[PDB]
């Protein structure tokens, strides 16, 4: 192809690069020193990778995804095979809106798209929950993504969880609790990956061509981002391998990208939004003040 | 309270994604 600018030489201050790859919860570990240095090594692969894109290195979103993993598994351990697999269609994947989540509870509850439906659960009942569901468009056809439930019956709760403990006991209630804890969030699909990834991979195509204004340019690796998050491709680190694949992609063109302002989680936000919805505000996620 | 329902709850869920079996 044609090779890109490749990594700016004017680099982020330092304590912007200790803040790459970081969560900062509105609510809320990015001050420690095991974590900025966790996120200036994040930086730093970012822009190796990107060196390896603007030569033609790296020719397929799969290939950058795999360069993000093996960053994201040095810095790891049983819990190796979960941050190294993808996510089989055989399988679902949840994540309980429990602690460091806390701050999406209320996101999910006064999000403009939130409706109420009525959960059904073979242990609690039928419960009345706040729902987002995160919805995409591919060639002509919808895909539902992520859903996110928030009950908000909890006097209800807390009293029911208690029989339940006693009743089953704490270890089947807990793995009950794993799955379908009140407030959690029910992942994309794993069957819709494959169409994913063959998108993933037409924008990272797109992003690779030597012209493109600077808006396009964003807007696209936006886009990458949404996708690679809302599709939480692996068991584990999807945020970090998607954050880290977008990055790389700005990288590769000279754009140095600064950290995401405190209070936005990257994948957190996209699986909150639509595409475009996303792709507009993405600027504004990001900590681009001088002062 | 939107999620402090689970007060002390012995059993409750680990904050992170979790894997299952389709049923």
């Amino acid at each position: 192809f044609r090779a890109l600018p490749g990594p700016s030489q004017r680099q982020l201050e330092v304590y912007d690069q200790c803040l790459i790859g970081a969560a900062r919860w509105p609510d809320d570990k990015s001050n420690t020193p095991e974590n900025r240095a966790y996120c200036q090594s994040m930086y730093n692969s970012i822009r190796s990778a990107g060196d390896e894109i603007s030569r033609g290195g790296i020719t397929s979103f799969e290939e950058l995804w795999g360069r993000a993993t093996e960053w994201r598994l040095s810095k790891l351990e049983p819990l190796y095979s979960a941050f190294a697999s993808e996510r089989t269609s055989d399988t679902d994947a949840v994540t309980p809106l429990v602690k460091p989540y806390k701050s999406v509870l209320a996101r999910v509850v006064d999000h403009e798209d939130a409706h109420d439906e009525i959960m059904q659960d073979n242990l609690f009942g039928d419960l009345n929950v706040k729902v987002y569901r995160q919805t995409a468009y591919l060639h002509g056809n919808v895909i539902p993504l992520n859903t996110f439930r928030v009950a908000t019956d909890t006097e209800y709760l807390r009293d029911r969880v208690a029989h339940l403990r006693t009743e089953l006991g704490a270890k089947a209630l807990k793995q009950h609790l794993q799955r379908y804890n009140p407030d959690r969030i029910d992942h994309t699909n794993a069957s819709y990956l494959p169409i994913i990834k063959d998108h993933l991979n037409d924008l990272y195509r797109q992003a690779i061509s030597s012209d493109l204004s600077q808006a396009e340019l964003i807007s696209l690796i936006a886009r990458t981002h949404w996708w690679a998050a809302s599709a939480m491709p692996d068991q584990r680190g999807s945020a970090a391998k998607a954050e880290f694949a977008a990055r790389a992609i700005a990288s590769a063109h000279g754009i140095e990208l600064p950290p995401f302002r405190n209070g936005n989680v990257s994948d957190i936000e996209a699986m909150l939004s639509g595409e475009e919805e996303f792709v507009e505000k993405y600027r504004s996620l990001l900590d681009s003040d001088c002062f | 309270k939107f999620g402090d329902w689970d007060e002390n709850n012995p059993s409750s869920a680990d904050g992170y994604t979790h894997i299952f079996n389709k049923v």
